[PDB]
């Protein structure tokens, strides 16, 4: 379900 | 009548490649000439050792002679200067007839093959054949058709297995005398350290291979910097094309930045042995290309060893030759990652230098700086900034240099490891080590506090205490053993959040079976989570907690870091690390 995007520095 | 062919011969010692070179040298009259960090070899000379090659092979002497280089750190440093520069026109690969291939011929193959070098192979210690019979300095040629068919076989046997072993590590190769093509081909000269055989053989082939295969401008490289008792640091040097005059203003490469000084002196050792001890060294007012050659000066206490040097002329600009030798650094300078997480890396000359950082760059080990010479608190201080960002790489590899015993005792505070050796085997061995005795740790303490997300809906209570056995439905992500089950419940004003532990998961069964894990979608059936009692009160179920509060697997910041390192590589999916983005809104986790 709009499956990107995201990243991992942020959390 | 231009510059003297240089000639690197390297080798373990077993190989007996240094009593090859004394074999080589062979004084017994001008005589020989013992240059600094080299010996010179006059056309004179060689004519003389080769004059039994006239049997076999036309003579040619179109060089003034020979620059020999012996040692395998100065073929290390030779190589130094490296794909920039090639210190060496060619070399000699000594290996002992005995025993073929050994760790370190292998290594030095390798690593000629890379610079693209060209290089000859020494089969040395044929005295020992079994039933040799010795014709001290001779040709091999003559010696070997004066041998037994014995000595025949035994030497055709180990010398085609030998060659054998070499195909093996990717090189055709052949007696120097049999080859079709020298090109894409290796020749093999067979010597004796001992007799002396072959080496008149080794020494035509040299002259062969340079000669034709194979000046104004000044090429100048440093091999050594040295402490010398009346002329402070000195730079040992090898001088391939031009003069050097004392009072020379001279730019080379220094661990600073650019070094820019002027020749006090041009030393070379004494001729007589008994005048040197008054005498000492010899001092020169200029030196011509083709000779090892000792400058005193002034600022060259940093300078870099494997650097080039250059004469400044009246026309030349100094800032721009200042910005010419360091361009070798300058290169290997700018690969590293500066302003990122990386190991820091130190070594002996430029060389050794470039061929650490080309083997981590194909390991895929990040780098934060380089570094030359001795190791001080300063450069330790590089890798400290790494304990919190990157602890695994909060350690310095070196190669082939002293470490001050206050920056070793200050590494000591901190958890810095230095790494010291003279091949990378034991700075990979004990750098994949470390990293893998630092995983080793990371992973116990890792397991305990790492947490996978998931989200349960309860079908129905089957024991509300002794144990708590809850029949769910995974809603999200991977409920598995060893995760903790919590409520999070705000009470509708006063209280504004909450977490309930109910306990963490010994046991689940779907279907009958014991499963060690259910991800969303693997059944429809529900499964039955027995919980162990956390410590402290459990919640009470029905009063506390009850079937319509959605339960989720507790996670934390500790929760959520410990995920990023170590238990990152394989075990996360994408859904997982979107599940934590949505458990952090529930939680209240920034």
């Amino acid at each position: 379900g709009e499956d990107e995007e995201l990243d991992i520095d942020d959390i | 009548d231009l510059r003297s062919p240089i000639c690197c011969i390297l080798g373990h010692v077993d190989t007996g490649k240094t009593k090859l070179l004394d074999k080589i040298r062979q004084t017994n009259a001008g005589g020989i000439t013992q240059q600094i960090g080299a010996t010179y070899f006059p056309i004179d000379a060689i004519k003389a050792k080769t004059k039994v090659m006239a049997e076999y092979e036309k003579q040619t002497f179109d060089v003034p002679g020979l620059l020999v280089i012996d040692t395998p750190g100065h073929e290390s440093f030779s190589n130094l200067r490296s794909r920039g520069s090639s210190l060496c026109n060619i070399a000699i690969l000594v290996i002992d007839i005995m025993h073929g291939l050994e760790q370190q011929t292998i290594e030095s193959i390798k690593l000629l093959r890379d610079r693209k070098a060209p290089f000859v192979v020494a089969l040395n210690k044929i005295d020992r054949l079994y039933d040799w019979k010795a014709i001290p300095n001779n040709s091999f040629r003559d010696s070997f058709a004066k041998q037994s068919r014995a000595v025949q076989e035994e030497f055709q046997s180990r010398y085609s297995k030998i060659q054998l072993e070499l195909a093996e590590q990717g090189l055709n190769s052949e007696l120097y005398f049999q080859n079709k093509n020298m090109s894409k081909y290796v020749s093999i000269v067979p010597t004796s350290a001992v007799t002396g055989e072959g080496v008149p053989d080794l020494l035509w082939l040299l002259l062969e291979l340079t000669q034709k295969r194979m000046l104004s401008h000044v090429e100048a490289t440093i091999l050594e910097v040295k402490v010398v008792e009346g002329f402070g640091t000195t730079i040992d040097v090898i001088l391939s094309n031009g003069y050097l005059r004392e009072g020379d203003r001279i730019v080379l490469c220094g661990m600073n930045g650019p070094i820019v000084t002027n020749i006090r002196a041009l030393l070379t050792p004494q001729p007589l042995r008994e005048l040197r001890l008054k005498s000492e060294y010899v001092h020169h007012k200029e030196v011509k290309a083709a000779l090892g050659v000792k400058i005193a000066a002034n600022d060259l206490e940093k300078a870099v060893s494997g650097s080039r040097l250059l004469v400044v002329g009246p026309e030349d600009d100094e800032d721009e030759l200042m910005d010419d030798v360091m361009d070798d650094l300058t290169g290997l300078l700018d690969s590293v990652d500066t302003t990122g997480k990386g190991v820091v890396v130190q070594a002996s000359t430029l060389g050794s230098l470039e061929a650490l950082l080309d083997f981590l760059k194909d390991m895929k080990i990040p780098v934060m700086s380089i570094g030359l010479g001795p190791v001080y608190k300063r450069d330790v201080m590089k890798a400290s900034t790494m304990l919190e960002k990157a602890p695994e790489y909060a350690v310095m590899l070196c190669f082939d240099v002293k470490v001050d015993k206050e920056a070793e005792q200050y590494a000591e505070q901190e958890g810095i490891k230095i790494f010291n050796a003279d091949v990378i085997y034991h700075l990979f061995d004990s750098f994949t080590a470390y990293q893998e005795k630092l995983l080793e740790e990371r992973r116990k303490d890792f397991l305990d506090y790492a947490i996978f997300p998931c989200v349960l809906q309860t079908l129905q209570i089957i024991n509300k205490r002794g144990p708590m056995i809850i029949g769910v439905d995974v809603l999200e992500g991977t409920l598995r053993v060893g995760t903790p089950i919590c409520a999070v419940k705000t009470d509708p004003t006063t209280k504004e959040r909450q977490t309930l532990i109910l306990g963490k998961v010994i046991s689940l069964e779907i279907n009958h079976q014991p499963v060690q894990e259910v991800k969303k979608g693997q059944t429809a059936a529900g499964v039955a989570v027995r919980l162990e009692d956390p410590s402290g009160q459990q919640p009470i179920w029905g009063r506390h907690v009850d079937e319509n509060d959605t339960l989720y697997s507790l996670v934390s910041r500790r929760s959520i870091d410990t995920l990023k390192d170590k238990a990152f590589r394989d075990q996360v999916a994408r859904s997982d690390w979107l599940l934590l983005k949505k458990l952090k809104v529930v939680f209240g986790i920034e």
